[PDB]
């Protein structure tokens, strides 16, 4: 997360850490969504480009972390995956369209003051939040800039990191890039012209844009982590996967397939 | 190698 | 969930965190 700032104990409980055995490092972030499944991006976990393609045994998540590096004794609780599901006509050839991924733990895991999981939108709910200027926040673990001087300066952070963002007009993030957006995408950031800046990078993959509804006061993940050109670059943004428009999916991976 | 050594039931 | 969404050290007990109302003031 670049221009952010230290989360506060228990902002998050649903944010999980997707994490490599071996060698043993932070590959992604991720969200809980219930006792047994993780969301996450379907590039955190298949990206052919970088000769990315974990399966389940190459895996944990640790849910309910503040500090990126320590274990977090008492605190966290680290899973093993069950098994992975990625969204079939996810694009990793092209724009990431459909970056999308699901993963059921092997056994449930128990709630805490540092583990909740977070709600997903209906669609009343993405209808009403979902607008040009309303804010989102994003959260992670991943680098805190774009670049830096070796041993001199700090790129990464000791614990979680926080940044609320606006939704950007769909017109200005199209105009953005030369890359393709879709429907199943929606992109945040401030405008050069704003004053604040922020942004994802590297390592905050996967993990959860979401906004507190005002109608009932409770968090809903309306994105996920999926891509940007640099990381806070002016006049550029990220790009977040549109959760709603892939509920449909959820769904059916977990209500007729999963259970 | 940044990060804490997790413990050994985990990594099996 | 039932209960997803609402956190248990904020939510839960009717504590705001730091910056929440910023996302709030955007709703317009
Ligand atoms: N630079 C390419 C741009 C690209 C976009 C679509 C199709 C291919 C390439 C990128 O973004 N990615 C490459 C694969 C993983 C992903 C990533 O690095 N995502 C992290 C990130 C930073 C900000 C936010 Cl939001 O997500
Ligand atoms: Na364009
Ligand atoms: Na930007």
């Amino acid at each position: 997360i670049v221009e952010g700032s230290d989360a506060e104990i228990g902002m998050s409980p649903w944010q999980v850490m997707l994490f490599r055995k071996s060698p043993q490092e932070l590959l992604c972030g991720a969200s809980l969504i219930s006792d047994r499944w993780v969301l996450t991006a379907a590039h955190c976990l298949l990206y052919p480009p970088w000769d990315k393609n974990f399966t389940e045994n190459d895996l944990l998540v640790r849910i309910g972390k503040h500090s990126r590096t320590r274990y977090e004794r008492n605190i966290e609780k680290i899973s093993m995956l069950e098994k992975i599901y990625i969204h079939p006509r996810y694009n990793w050839r092209e724009n990431l369209d459909r970056d999308i991924a699901l993963m059921k733990l092997k056994k449930p895991v128990a709630f805490s003051d540092y583990i909740h999981p977070v709600c997903l939108p209906d669609r009343e709910t993405a209808a009403s939040l979902l607008q040009a200027g309303y804010k989102g926040r994003v959260t992670g673990w991943g680098n805190l800039k774009e670049t830096w001087t070796a041993n001199v300066g700090k790129g990464q952070p000791s614990v979680l990191q926080v940044v609320n963002l606006p939704i950007v007009e769909r017109p200005v993030c199209k105009d953005s890039t030369r890359i393709r957006i879709t429907d199943n995408m929606f992109c945040a950031g401030y405008k050069p012209d704003e004053g604040k800046r922020g942004d994802a990078c590297e390592g905050d993959s996967g993990g959860p844009f979401v906004m507190k509804s005002p109608f009932n006061n409770r968090w809903y993940q309306m994105g996920i982590v999926s891509w940007g050109e640099g990381c806070d670059r002016d006049g550029k943004y990220g790009f977040y996967t549109h959760v709603f428009r892939l509920k449909k999916w959820i769904q059916k991976v977990i209500d007729q397939f999963g259970e | 190698g940044d990060f804490e050594e997790i413990p050994e039931e985990y990594l099996q | 969930e039932a209960d997803c969404g609402l956190r248990p050290l904020f939510e839960k007990k009717s504590l705001e965190d730091k910056t929440e109302r910023e996302l709030l003031e955007s709703y317009i």
